Protein backbone atom coordinates (compact mmCIF):
# COMPACT_ATOMS: atom_id res chain seq x y z
CA UNK A 1 0.00 0.00 0.00
CA UNK A 2 1.54 3.69 -0.93
CA UNK A 3 1.13 6.08 1.98
CA UNK A 4 2.80 8.93 3.37
CA UNK A 5 2.75 8.96 7.47
CA UNK A 6 3.44 12.22 9.49
CA UNK A 7 4.73 12.53 12.75
CA UNK A 8 2.11 13.32 16.10
CA UNK A 9 0.46 16.79 16.55
CA UNK A 10 2.70 19.32 18.13
CA UNK A 11 2.18 22.23 20.84
CA UNK A 12 4.58 24.77 20.71
CA UNK A 13 4.95 28.67 22.27
CA UNK A 14 6.02 31.38 19.62
CA UNK A 15 9.89 31.58 18.81
CA UNK A 16 10.67 28.11 19.43
CA UNK A 17 11.91 25.63 16.30
CA UNK A 18 10.09 22.41 15.35
CA UNK A 19 10.73 19.94 12.63
CA UNK A 20 7.93 17.54 11.93
CA UNK A 21 8.38 14.75 9.23
CA UNK A 22 6.64 12.42 6.37
CA UNK A 23 7.42 9.05 6.21
CA UNK A 24 6.87 7.32 2.87
CA UNK A 25 6.18 3.75 2.23
CA UNK A 26 5.12 1.29 -0.14
CA UNK A 27 7.16 2.84 -3.24
CA UNK A 28 10.46 4.00 -4.31
CA UNK A 29 10.59 7.79 -2.08
CA UNK A 30 13.87 9.16 -4.10
CA UNK A 31 11.24 9.33 -7.80
CA UNK A 32 8.85 11.42 -6.63
CA UNK A 33 8.69 14.85 -5.14
CA UNK A 34 6.52 15.59 -2.09
CA UNK A 35 5.11 18.90 -1.32
CA UNK A 36 3.95 20.64 1.80
CA UNK A 37 0.77 21.92 2.11
CA UNK A 38 -0.96 24.44 5.07
CA UNK A 39 -4.51 24.90 6.18
CA UNK A 40 -5.22 27.06 8.97
CA UNK A 41 -8.38 26.42 10.92
CA UNK A 42 -11.63 27.61 8.98
CA UNK A 43 -9.50 27.83 5.80
CA UNK A 44 -8.92 25.87 2.58
CA UNK A 45 -5.13 24.71 1.12
CA UNK A 46 -2.06 26.66 0.67
CA UNK A 47 0.81 25.07 -1.20
CA UNK A 48 3.79 25.99 0.58
CA UNK A 49 6.99 24.35 -1.41
CA UNK A 50 8.05 21.05 -2.86
CA UNK A 51 11.24 18.96 -2.71
CA UNK A 52 12.97 16.24 -5.33
CA UNK A 53 14.11 13.88 -2.72
CA UNK A 54 17.14 12.13 -5.76
CA UNK A 55 19.06 15.44 -5.22
CA UNK A 56 17.21 17.73 -2.63
CA UNK A 57 16.06 20.01 -5.58
CA UNK A 58 13.69 22.27 -3.43
CA UNK A 59 11.09 24.75 -4.57
CA UNK A 60 9.08 27.61 -2.01
CA UNK A 61 5.73 29.29 -2.60
CA UNK A 62 6.98 33.31 -2.42
CA UNK A 63 4.94 33.42 0.99
CA UNK A 64 6.97 30.87 2.37
CA UNK A 65 10.39 31.36 1.00
CA UNK A 66 13.14 32.34 3.62
CA UNK A 67 10.14 31.57 6.36
CA UNK A 68 10.19 27.81 6.16
CA UNK A 69 12.73 24.73 5.41
CA UNK A 70 11.63 21.81 3.45
CA UNK A 71 14.11 19.30 3.35
CA UNK A 72 14.32 15.41 3.05
CA UNK A 73 16.52 11.98 4.29
CA UNK A 74 16.26 9.80 0.61
CA UNK A 75 17.91 6.60 2.86
CA UNK A 76 15.21 6.50 5.09
CA UNK A 77 12.32 8.34 2.81
CA UNK A 78 11.26 10.99 4.98
CA UNK A 79 10.98 15.02 3.79
CA UNK A 80 10.97 17.17 6.25
CA UNK A 81 9.03 21.01 6.96
CA UNK A 82 11.05 23.32 9.84
CA UNK A 83 10.65 26.44 11.40
CA UNK A 84 13.29 28.32 13.14
CA UNK A 85 11.01 30.49 15.26
CA UNK A 86 7.27 29.92 14.87
CA UNK A 87 4.38 32.26 15.13
CA UNK A 88 1.40 32.20 16.55
CA UNK A 89 -0.27 32.33 12.75
CA UNK A 90 1.72 28.95 11.96
CA UNK A 91 -1.18 27.32 13.96
CA UNK A 92 -2.44 25.07 11.53
CA UNK A 93 -2.80 21.25 9.98
CA UNK A 94 0.46 20.59 7.59
CA UNK A 95 -0.19 17.83 4.78
CA UNK A 96 3.08 16.31 3.04
CA UNK A 97 1.45 14.97 -0.11
CA UNK A 98 3.20 13.09 -3.21
CA UNK A 99 3.58 14.64 -6.85
CA UNK A 100 3.29 12.80 -9.99
CA UNK A 101 3.79 13.42 -13.95
CA UNK A 102 0.38 13.44 -13.74
CA UNK A 103 0.60 17.01 -12.10
CA UNK A 104 -1.42 16.04 -9.26
CA UNK A 105 -0.89 15.08 -5.46
CA UNK A 106 -1.95 11.27 -5.70
CA UNK A 107 -1.32 10.43 -2.33
CA UNK A 108 -1.89 12.46 1.49
CA UNK A 109 -0.47 12.07 4.76
CA UNK A 110 -3.04 12.48 7.07
CA UNK A 111 -1.27 15.72 8.82
CA UNK A 112 0.10 17.12 11.83
CA UNK A 113 -1.76 19.63 13.68
CA UNK A 114 0.60 22.71 14.81
CA UNK A 115 -0.49 24.37 17.38
CA UNK A 116 1.33 27.70 18.60
CA UNK A 117 0.41 30.46 21.60
CA UNK A 118 2.11 31.99 24.24
CA UNK A 119 -0.40 30.15 26.88
CA UNK A 120 0.96 27.72 28.96
CA UNK A 121 -1.22 24.06 29.54
CA UNK A 122 -3.82 25.57 31.83
CA UNK A 123 -7.34 23.78 32.79
CA UNK A 124 -10.69 25.53 31.89
CA UNK A 125 -13.22 27.55 34.22
CA UNK A 126 -16.24 26.22 33.84
CA UNK A 127 -19.42 28.98 34.07
CA UNK A 128 -23.63 28.00 33.88
CA UNK A 129 -25.90 29.35 30.94
CA UNK A 130 -28.62 29.33 33.64
CA UNK A 131 -32.04 28.47 32.29
CA UNK A 132 -34.23 31.08 32.94
CA UNK A 133 -43.03 31.70 26.41
CA UNK A 134 -43.15 28.30 25.31
CA UNK A 135 -42.58 24.49 26.66
CA UNK A 136 -38.84 24.93 25.90
CA UNK A 137 -35.80 26.05 27.87
CA UNK A 138 -32.16 26.52 27.29
CA UNK A 139 -28.93 25.43 29.27
CA UNK A 140 -25.71 25.09 29.47
CA UNK A 141 -22.11 25.34 30.50
CA UNK A 142 -19.41 27.79 29.17
CA UNK A 143 -16.13 26.09 29.30
CA UNK A 144 -13.14 29.26 29.13
CA UNK A 145 -9.86 29.78 29.22
CA UNK A 146 -8.29 26.37 28.79
CA UNK A 147 -5.22 25.35 26.88
CA UNK A 148 -4.41 23.34 24.32
CA UNK A 149 -7.32 21.68 22.56
CA UNK A 150 -9.18 19.20 23.23
CA UNK A 151 -11.91 19.61 25.97
CA UNK A 152 -14.51 16.75 26.12
CA UNK A 153 -18.06 17.89 27.62
CA UNK A 154 -20.87 15.29 28.66
CA UNK A 155 -24.35 16.00 30.30
CA UNK A 156 -25.04 13.93 33.40
CA UNK A 157 -22.53 11.15 32.87
CA UNK A 158 -23.85 10.73 29.73
CA UNK A 159 -27.47 9.96 29.90
CA UNK A 160 -28.11 13.30 28.45
CA UNK A 161 -27.46 13.19 24.68
CA UNK A 162 -30.68 14.38 23.21
CA UNK A 163 -30.61 18.25 22.22
CA UNK A 164 -26.63 18.99 23.04
CA UNK A 165 -24.89 20.98 20.80
CA UNK A 166 -21.12 21.49 21.77
CA UNK A 167 -19.59 23.97 19.83
CA UNK A 168 -16.17 24.19 17.82
CA UNK A 169 -13.58 26.18 20.21
CA UNK A 170 -12.59 29.03 19.40
CA UNK A 171 -9.19 30.45 20.46
CA UNK A 172 -9.83 33.80 22.07
CA UNK A 173 -7.31 36.60 21.66
CA UNK A 174 -5.53 36.09 25.02
CA UNK A 175 -4.52 32.48 22.96
CA UNK A 176 -6.70 30.50 25.56
CA UNK A 177 -9.97 28.59 23.89
CA UNK A 178 -13.62 28.82 25.04
CA UNK A 179 -16.96 26.74 23.80
CA UNK A 180 -19.97 26.83 25.21
CA UNK A 181 -22.23 23.59 25.52
CA UNK A 182 -25.54 23.66 25.69
CA UNK A 183 -29.20 21.47 25.59
CA UNK A 184 -32.35 22.42 24.81
CA UNK A 185 -34.96 20.23 27.90
CA UNK A 186 -38.53 20.52 28.51
CA UNK A 187 -38.98 23.57 30.86
CA UNK A 188 -41.21 21.97 32.95
CA UNK A 189 -38.53 19.58 33.75
CA UNK A 190 -36.60 22.52 35.73
CA UNK A 191 -38.01 21.92 38.90
CA UNK A 192 -37.70 17.96 38.78
CA UNK A 193 -34.14 17.16 37.01
CA UNK A 194 -30.96 17.83 37.90
CA UNK A 195 -28.28 19.17 35.14
CA UNK A 196 -24.91 18.78 34.98
CA UNK A 197 -21.95 19.25 32.55
CA UNK A 198 -18.94 16.88 33.15
CA UNK A 199 -16.29 18.95 31.46
CA UNK A 200 -12.59 16.82 31.20
CA UNK A 201 -9.35 18.56 30.11
CA UNK A 202 -6.50 15.89 29.57
CA UNK A 203 -3.68 18.16 29.33
CA UNK A 204 -3.91 19.58 33.12
CA UNK A 205 -5.41 16.52 34.05
CA UNK A 206 -8.63 18.41 35.07
CA UNK A 207 -12.18 17.19 35.66
CA UNK A 208 -14.81 19.53 36.60
CA UNK A 209 -18.49 18.71 37.00
CA UNK A 210 -20.58 21.61 36.91
CA UNK A 211 -24.66 21.23 38.55
CA UNK A 212 -26.02 24.30 36.13
CA UNK A 213 -29.67 25.57 38.20
CA UNK A 214 -32.35 28.07 37.13
CA UNK B 1 0.57 33.72 -10.72
CA UNK B 2 -2.86 32.56 -11.75
CA UNK B 3 -5.71 32.86 -9.57
CA UNK B 4 -8.51 29.85 -9.77
CA UNK B 5 -11.87 30.47 -9.14
CA UNK B 6 -14.45 28.30 -7.62
CA UNK B 7 -17.86 28.63 -8.24
CA UNK B 8 -20.15 28.44 -6.46
CA UNK B 9 -18.92 28.89 -2.84
CA UNK B 10 -21.34 26.54 -1.16
CA UNK B 11 -23.40 24.19 -3.38
CA UNK B 12 -26.63 22.87 -1.54
CA UNK B 13 -28.18 19.91 -2.92
CA UNK B 14 -29.69 16.11 -1.41
CA UNK B 15 -28.43 12.77 -1.96
CA UNK B 16 -29.82 12.00 -5.10
CA UNK B 17 -29.45 14.56 -6.93
CA UNK B 18 -26.78 15.44 -9.59
CA UNK B 19 -23.77 18.41 -8.72
CA UNK B 20 -22.29 20.48 -11.26
CA UNK B 21 -19.24 22.57 -9.60
CA UNK B 22 -16.86 25.15 -11.35
CA UNK B 23 -13.33 26.05 -11.67
CA UNK B 24 -12.19 28.96 -13.64
CA UNK B 25 -8.45 29.74 -13.89
CA UNK B 26 -7.35 33.50 -14.49
CA UNK B 27 -4.73 32.35 -17.08
CA UNK B 28 -4.86 29.74 -19.53
CA UNK B 29 -1.93 27.36 -18.81
CA UNK B 30 -0.37 24.08 -19.77
CA UNK B 31 -0.27 22.33 -16.64
CA UNK B 32 -2.86 19.56 -15.77
CA UNK B 33 -5.78 20.69 -13.71
CA UNK B 34 -6.78 18.50 -10.65
CA UNK B 35 -9.72 17.72 -8.29
CA UNK B 36 -8.99 17.19 -4.87
CA UNK B 37 -11.97 15.86 -1.97
CA UNK B 38 -11.73 16.56 1.79
CA UNK B 39 -14.52 15.26 3.75
CA UNK B 40 -15.12 16.77 7.23
CA UNK B 41 -12.39 15.51 9.88
CA UNK B 42 -10.40 14.13 6.74
CA UNK B 43 -7.03 15.03 4.64
CA UNK B 44 -7.91 16.13 1.22
CA UNK B 45 -7.54 13.55 -1.82
CA UNK B 46 -7.13 13.17 -5.43
CA UNK B 47 -10.44 13.06 -7.31
CA UNK B 48 -9.40 14.04 -10.81
CA UNK B 49 -5.97 14.39 -12.73
CA UNK B 50 -5.97 16.24 -15.96
CA UNK B 51 -9.63 17.97 -15.81
CA UNK B 52 -11.69 14.00 -17.02
CA UNK B 53 -9.35 11.26 -15.47
CA UNK B 54 -10.62 9.58 -12.20
CA UNK B 55 -8.39 8.68 -9.71
CA UNK B 56 -7.37 5.11 -8.20
CA UNK B 57 -10.73 3.82 -6.73
CA UNK B 58 -12.80 6.75 -7.24
CA UNK B 59 -16.44 5.83 -8.16
CA UNK B 60 -17.65 5.92 -11.83
CA UNK B 61 -20.36 9.01 -10.56
CA UNK B 62 -17.49 11.46 -10.18
CA UNK B 63 -16.32 13.19 -13.43
CA UNK B 64 -14.60 16.32 -14.77
CA UNK B 65 -14.52 18.32 -17.88
CA UNK B 66 -12.96 21.39 -19.69
CA UNK B 67 -10.66 22.94 -21.32
CA UNK B 68 -8.51 26.16 -21.60
CA UNK B 69 -9.75 27.93 -18.11
CA UNK B 70 -13.10 26.86 -17.38
CA UNK B 71 -13.42 23.50 -15.60
CA UNK B 72 -16.33 21.38 -14.11
CA UNK B 73 -16.82 18.59 -12.02
CA UNK B 74 -20.08 16.68 -11.61
CA UNK B 75 -21.42 14.31 -9.51
CA UNK B 76 -24.19 12.18 -11.53
CA UNK B 77 -26.16 11.13 -8.09
CA UNK B 78 -25.19 12.19 -4.54
CA UNK B 79 -24.39 10.08 -2.04
CA UNK B 80 -24.12 11.03 1.65
CA UNK B 81 -20.08 10.47 1.59
CA UNK B 82 -20.13 13.50 -1.13
CA UNK B 83 -21.12 15.97 1.35
CA UNK B 84 -17.77 17.48 1.45
CA UNK B 85 -15.36 20.51 0.39
CA UNK B 86 -14.00 20.45 -2.93
CA UNK B 87 -10.81 21.82 -4.35
CA UNK B 88 -9.23 22.47 -7.72
CA UNK B 89 -5.57 23.27 -8.28
CA UNK B 90 -3.22 24.11 -11.68
CA UNK B 91 0.69 24.54 -11.67
CA UNK B 92 1.48 28.15 -12.82
CA UNK B 93 5.61 27.14 -13.42
CA UNK B 94 7.07 26.55 -10.13
CA UNK B 95 3.99 27.76 -8.29
CA UNK B 96 1.22 25.34 -7.12
CA UNK B 97 -2.52 27.70 -6.66
CA UNK B 98 -5.56 26.38 -5.36
CA UNK B 99 -9.10 27.05 -5.56
CA UNK B 100 -10.41 28.92 -2.33
CA UNK B 101 -12.73 25.66 -1.93
CA UNK B 102 -16.74 24.60 -2.62
CA UNK B 103 -18.53 23.83 0.07
CA UNK B 104 -21.19 20.84 -1.08
CA UNK B 105 -23.83 20.89 1.83
CA UNK B 106 -27.07 19.08 2.17
CA UNK B 107 -30.09 21.19 1.22
CA UNK B 108 -33.22 20.69 3.67
CA UNK B 109 -36.41 22.91 4.02
CA UNK B 110 -35.68 26.62 5.90
CA UNK B 111 -36.11 26.43 9.24
CA UNK B 112 -35.89 29.50 11.22
CA UNK B 113 -33.55 29.14 14.66
CA UNK B 114 -34.94 29.37 18.21
CA UNK B 115 -33.12 32.39 19.67
CA UNK B 116 -32.13 32.25 23.58
CA UNK B 117 -29.78 34.59 25.23
CA UNK B 118 -27.70 34.12 28.68
CA UNK B 119 -26.59 36.99 31.11
CA UNK B 120 -23.11 36.46 32.58
CA UNK B 121 -23.37 34.42 35.83
CA UNK B 122 -22.13 36.09 38.97
CA UNK B 123 -19.08 33.61 39.57
CA UNK B 124 -17.59 35.00 36.20
CA UNK B 125 -18.23 38.03 37.40
CA UNK B 126 -16.42 37.97 40.39
CA UNK B 127 -13.18 37.25 38.23
CA UNK B 128 -13.59 40.43 36.45
CA UNK B 129 -14.62 39.28 32.97
CA UNK B 130 -18.68 39.22 31.97
CA UNK B 131 -19.24 37.01 28.61
CA UNK B 132 -22.98 37.19 27.29
CA UNK B 133 -24.14 34.10 25.49
CA UNK B 134 -26.67 34.09 22.41
CA UNK B 135 -27.43 30.88 21.17
CA UNK B 136 -29.27 30.37 17.63
CA UNK B 137 -30.45 26.48 17.42
CA UNK B 138 -31.84 24.39 14.70
CA UNK B 139 -31.84 26.84 11.78
CA UNK B 140 -31.21 26.18 7.71
CA UNK B 141 -29.76 27.85 5.77
CA UNK B 142 -26.50 28.62 7.75
CA UNK B 143 -26.61 32.15 6.78
CA UNK B 144 -27.27 33.89 9.64
CA UNK B 145 -26.31 37.48 10.94
CA UNK B 146 -26.32 38.27 14.42
CA UNK B 147 -25.94 42.17 16.22
CA UNK B 148 -25.49 42.75 19.89
CA UNK B 149 -26.76 46.17 21.22
CA UNK B 150 -26.07 47.72 24.61
CA UNK B 151 -28.45 50.05 25.24
CA UNK B 152 -29.45 50.24 21.61
CA UNK B 153 -26.34 50.84 20.40
CA UNK B 154 -24.08 48.74 17.77
CA UNK B 155 -21.86 46.57 19.06
CA UNK B 156 -18.26 45.72 16.95
CA UNK B 157 -15.03 44.01 17.82
CA UNK B 158 -16.03 42.83 20.98
CA UNK B 159 -17.87 38.96 19.92
CA UNK B 160 -16.82 35.71 18.78
CA UNK B 161 -19.20 33.27 16.72
CA UNK B 162 -18.76 29.57 16.63
CA UNK B 163 -21.02 27.36 14.57
CA UNK B 164 -21.65 23.79 14.57
CA UNK B 165 -21.26 21.17 11.12
CA UNK B 166 -24.56 20.36 9.76
CA UNK B 167 -26.50 18.06 12.19
CA UNK B 168 -26.31 14.34 11.04
CA UNK B 169 -30.14 13.68 11.53
CA UNK B 170 -31.98 17.17 10.89
CA UNK B 171 -29.12 18.77 8.96
CA UNK B 172 -29.82 21.83 10.85
CA UNK B 173 -26.52 24.30 12.20
CA UNK B 174 -26.52 25.76 15.98
CA UNK B 175 -24.87 28.49 16.54
CA UNK B 176 -23.06 30.70 19.26
CA UNK B 177 -22.20 34.19 19.32
CA UNK B 178 -20.19 35.27 22.94
CA UNK B 179 -20.02 39.26 23.40
CA UNK B 180 -16.87 39.40 26.20
CA UNK B 181 -16.36 42.71 28.14
CA UNK B 182 -14.85 43.87 31.52
CA UNK B 183 -16.98 43.84 34.64
CA UNK B 184 -16.73 47.60 34.93
CA UNK B 185 -17.56 47.95 31.03
CA UNK B 186 -20.76 45.86 31.81
CA UNK B 187 -21.88 47.47 34.93
CA UNK B 188 -21.75 50.63 33.33
CA UNK B 189 -24.65 49.52 30.83
CA UNK B 190 -28.52 48.30 31.44
CA UNK B 191 -30.17 46.77 27.67
CA UNK B 192 -28.31 43.74 26.61
CA UNK B 193 -29.50 42.44 23.71
CA UNK B 194 -28.71 40.10 20.52
CA UNK B 195 -30.14 40.43 17.10
CA UNK B 196 -31.22 37.85 15.12
CA UNK B 197 -31.78 38.11 10.80
CA UNK B 198 -32.38 35.01 9.51
CA UNK B 199 -34.42 33.69 5.89
CA UNK B 200 -36.42 31.70 8.32
CA UNK B 201 -37.54 35.02 9.91
CA UNK B 202 -40.36 37.03 8.94
CA UNK B 203 -38.74 40.02 10.71
CA UNK B 204 -35.17 40.23 12.40
CA UNK B 205 -35.86 38.39 16.37
CA UNK B 206 -34.51 40.12 19.56
CA UNK B 207 -33.61 38.23 22.76
CA UNK B 208 -32.59 40.79 25.90
CA UNK B 209 -32.11 41.21 29.28
CA UNK B 210 -31.67 44.39 31.55
CA UNK B 211 -28.80 43.79 33.47
CA UNK B 212 -29.15 42.26 37.42
CA UNK B 213 -33.07 41.09 37.19
CA UNK B 214 -34.45 37.55 38.03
Amino acid sequence: EVQLVQSGAEVKKPGESLKISCKGSGYSFTSYWIGWVRQMPGKGLEWMGIIYPSDSDTRYSPSFQGQVTISADKSISTAYLQWSSLKASDTAMYYCARYTNWDAFDIWGQGTMVTVSSASTKGPSVFPLAPSSGGTAALGCLVKDYFPEPVTVSWNSGALTSGVHTFPAVLQSSGLYSLSSVVTVPSSSLGTQTYICNVNHKPSNTKVDKRVEP
Amino acid sequence: EIVLTQSPATLSLSPGERATLSCRASQSVSSYLAWYQQKPGQAPRLLIYDASNRATGIPARFSGSGSGTDFTLTISSLEPEDFAVYYCQQRSNWMFPFGQGTKLEIKRTVAAPSVFIFPPSDEQLKSGTASVVCLLNNFYPREAKVQWKVDNALQSGNSQESVTEQDSKDSTYSLSSTLTLSKADYEKHKVYACEVTHQGLSSPVTKSFNRGEC
